């Protein structure tokens, strides 16, 4: 028993429709899309910083890493 | 025009729901209905009949227990309600089928 027990709660009144009265996916263009933009802009640059970092970091590494396998003309140049 | 009784325009019904909650009331009342069809409607002597299968009960019923009806023995058995009525709410073009009842914060679930 969870139903029944769990707050105090007064003078709220709730309003709700059948879902066959309704539309499953309503306003996909006017509220949907608009919030989806809302939502991707106020995270984007909390979350893609860090990411974009790593991808630095990551580039650099892996070029470093090539680099430091290919020889440096500079110790045969005197090796007649 | 004088003489003439005028035609009200049509009301839609919707499946729906409306909650006002108080947990500070010592009971809950719940009604749910389904559109009825509307005075003329030859159909509306079945549905009360239809409700007196069902009928009706409340904590002073003598019968107690023994009461005919399914859900009032039910009720009273299992303590499931302070009372409750099954009604026929005819009107000209439309009306509401249905039943309310009053119970105790944690019998609403096993009464509806």
């Amino acid at each position: 028993i969870h139903f029944g027990n769990l707050a105090r709660v007064r003078h709220i009144i709730t309003y709700s429709l059948s879902p066959f009265e309704q539309r499953a996916i309503p306003n996909i263009f006017s509220d949907a899309l608009p919030n989806v933009w809302r939502r991707f802009s106020s995270q984007v640059f909390k979350v893609a910083p860090p990411f974009l970092g790593a991808y630095l970091l990551y580039s650099w590494g892996t070029q470093e890493f090539e680099r430091l396998k290919r020889k440096n003309p500079a110790d045969y140049e005197n090796d007649q | 025009k004088e003489d003439a009784v005028p035609i009200l325009p049509r009301c839609r019904f919707t499946g729906s729901e409306i909650r006002a909650r108080d947990d500070a009331l010592p009971v809950a009342h719940v009604a749910l209905a389904v559109e009825g069809p509307g005075w003329a409607d030859p159909d509306n002597v079945v549905l009360h009949v239809a409700n007196a299968i069902i009928g009706r009960y409340d904590r002073t019923f003598g019968g107690g227990k023994h009461l005919s009806s399914r859900l009032a023995a039910l009720a009273v058995e299992h303590k499931l309600c302070h009372s409750f009525q099954t009604f026929n709410t005819s009107y000209s073009d439309t009306g509401l089928f249905g039943f309310h009842f009053v119970a105790d914060p944690l019998s609403i679930d096993d009464m509806m």
